RNA sequence: CCGACUUACCAACCCGAUGCAAACUGCGAAUACCGGAGAAUGUUAUCACGGGAGACACACGGCGGGUGCUAACGUCCGUC
RNA sequence: UCCUCCUAAAGAGUAACGGAGGAGCACGAAGGUUGGCUAAUCCUGGUCGGACAUCAGGAGGUUAGUGCAAUGGCAUAAGCCAGCUUGACUGCGAGCGUGACGGCGCGAGCAGGUGCGAAAGCAGGUCAUAGUGAUCCGGUGGUUCUGAAUGGAAGGGCCAUC
RNA sequence: UGCCUGGCGGCCGUAGCGCGGUGGUCCCACCUGACCCCAUGCCGAACUCAGAAGUGAAACGCCGUAGCGCCGAUGGUAGUGUGGGGUCUCCCCAUGCGAGAGUAGGGAACUGCCAGGCAU
RNA sequence: GGGGCUGAUUCUGGAUUCGACGGGAUUUGCGAAACCCAAGGUGCAUGCCGAGGGGCGGUUGGCCUCGUAAAAAGCCGCAAAAAAUAGUCGC
RNA sequence: GCUGGCAAGCGAAUGUAAAGACUGACUAAGCAUGUAGUACCGAGGAUGUAGGAAUUUCGGACGCGGGUUCAACUCCCGCCAGCUCCACCA
């Protein structure tokens, strides 16, 4: 939480200011970072849902919860209970933790990195954004790795408004357009 | 946090080409010992430059008018 | 020609009105039925048991109906 | 043969070769207890991912769901998960409902021994209603019995069951 | 004795939504961090166990708003139990019972226990 | 005017027609219609009455014009009046 | 540049026109419109969704009102079209 100890108090200063806000509660905050590694085609061989839940581990240490359908869409031939994808959630410290690493190690295994979208908010400002790949991330190597997948990262912050939200993560740094 | 299920999470050291050596906590294990980082990525800190209109090297303008 | 444009045409939700439903009810009567109290009246007319039967082919009208053609001195149900 | 809705006229019941649908099962968990939880649908953002999944937020509150056809119910949830277990026990049973009858169903509580819950308390199957067949004749195990002169046995009766 | 707060109930659609802005000396919430003893079929999102740095920002609660949802008269109408009738697939009269919806209007809840914090 | 069997290559609820031909979405270059602009050049136009157009006639009347209106030419019709069409098959 | 004008010449030693005010009718023309920006498109500023690439279903098991469906031509009704039975006694 070295990020969140040390602009705590800047991002307040700034906010409160900025909004004309008139207590410390009412500066926007940050809830959790939630990201879920969507494995669909899958389902001849349950090796890929392994494999899933160990490359998300080893991105974040956890261990990755073995989501279940709910629907059943005929559109890919599927039935409710069976594993499709795993998600990981973390809060407070571990959050800080993914959101440094996430911040600052992340741009040298990705390629054509001229920022990210600044309308990837879901009305209330939740920053929900994709990566097109796992070794992005320092603790997964090339070599190791048979299959490639993503991530669908979402960093669901306090925020009332895309704008407060947008000001909290310029705030905290992050490469918008 | 539960029990150990989950695998270690202490610090580990990361230095890139430039001058900024982390320690930040991650369960890679060995040091990363990384390449260009976010401090010193093109994007933002250098050769902001694109090919935006440089046009072909002319050569010809050299013999006469 | 892009079609200027509405060409007696059709056109998802959302709202504003207008109707229908035995298998629709956010509501809802009279009557029907049970129980509690009270006077008056009725040859106990009420209930239980025993002896003896008869009978299980009904029809019409009034009322609410299915079926039929809201046709039948047609047929099927409930009350008198 | 049995069940759900209407005709069925606001208690019960009530017919037709009337109008409409199902049942001749499944489950040692799909039961009991305790703890916890609340959808269908639609909108926005997001890597493959799409009218469709797996995610984050919002509109909405049962318009979802009941193992099944329909009716009546379910938020204390009868709807969904997790831990322990077999009350899906034995003999009774005040009272009541429904049938001409054989019958069928609800049921507080008592005795013995259990399961869950710290405890108060709950459990005599499943949200309820279809999932079913009298008697005779025989089969299987036990029997506090009967044993045609005696002692057994054969057989019969009794209990469970085919 | 009057202010507001907390807990348990009665009353469960004039008792509920939308809008305006207040509440902290008390009580509640937000929150700090967490090896315990407990917890996530991943994370203190929920239970909790150690507390008061800050805030009433979200809640919770309070005061007015007629934008809604609702409660809804009198009168009238439909229906009908009895008797008596017509032109009888339906209707009339003498009688009592008299709906539903829609008008006039009402309305921003009352009320019982203790448990404290307030002036007295 | 009425019953029974077929409308199943599967009866047993989950065929990629393997392919070409519609349609979707993902990863690439660009053209004011896949872009939103007057600033370098510093010329004589926006619009204002526009003339009837290849051999013939014509399009929102301006894609072509200029001096005070006329030839109109950047497209469309006449027009390209090679569309006469597998293999075998008589003099 | 002819040049008013002098310094360092002449043969062994001689090229040679330029964009900075626009104050104003704010050229004309059909009055207007721009006095260096308008009429003009272009990088003089730029930043965007037509079509080219690879994955999928859609056809074709039908003639069709539906319905159980997460869903089928393959499951249960009714609309037709084929095979077959009866349509008889007075
Ligand atoms: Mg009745
Ligand atoms: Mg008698
Ligand atoms: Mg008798
Ligand atoms: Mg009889
Ligand atoms: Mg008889
Ligand atoms: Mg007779
Ligand atoms: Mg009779
Ligand atoms: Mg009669
Ligand atoms: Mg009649
Ligand atoms: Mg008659
Ligand atoms: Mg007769
Ligand atoms: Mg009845
Ligand atoms: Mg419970
Ligand atoms: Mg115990
Ligand atoms: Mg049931
Ligand atoms: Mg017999
Ligand atoms: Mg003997
Ligand atoms: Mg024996
Ligand atoms: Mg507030
Ligand atoms: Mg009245
Ligand atoms: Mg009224
Ligand atoms: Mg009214
Ligand atoms: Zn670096």
């Amino acid at each position: 939480a070295k990020l969140h100890d040390y602009y705590k108090d800047e991002v307040v200063k700034k906010l409160m200011t900025e909004f004309n806000y008139n207590s410390v509660m009412q500066v926007p905050r940050v809830e959790k970072i939630t990201l879920n590694m969507g494995v669909g085609e899958a389902i001849a061989d349950k090796k890929l849902l392994d494999n899933a839940a160990a490359d998300l581990a080893a991105i974040s240490g956890q261990k990755p919860l073995i989501t279940k359908a709910r629907k059943s869409v005929a559109g890919f031939k599927i039935r409710q209970g069976y594993p499709i994808g795993c998600k990981v959630t973390l809060r407070g410290e571990r959050m800080w933790e993914f959101f440094e690493r996430l911040i600052t190690i992340a741009v040298p295994r990705i390629r054509d990195f001229r920022g990210l979208s600044a309308k990837s908010f879901d009305g209330r400002g939740n920053y929900s954004m994709g990566v097109r790949e796992q070794i992005i991330f320092p603790e997964i190597d090339y070599d190791k790795v048979d299959r490639v997948r993503g991530l669908d990262i979402t960093i669901t912050t306090t925020a009332k408004s895309d704008e407060e939200g947008r000001a909290l993560l310029a705030a905290f740094d992050f490469p918008f357009r | 946090m539960k029990k150990d299920i989950h695998p270690k999470y202490e610090e580990i050291t990361a230095s890139c080409s430039c001058g900024n050596v982390m320690k930040i906590r991650s369960t890679v294990g060995h040091d990363l010992n990384l390449d260009v980082c976010s401090k010193c990525h093109p994007f933002f800190t250098g050769k902001q430059r694109d090919v935006a209109t440089g046009g072909r090297v002319d050569r010809f303008n050299k013999r006469f008018n």
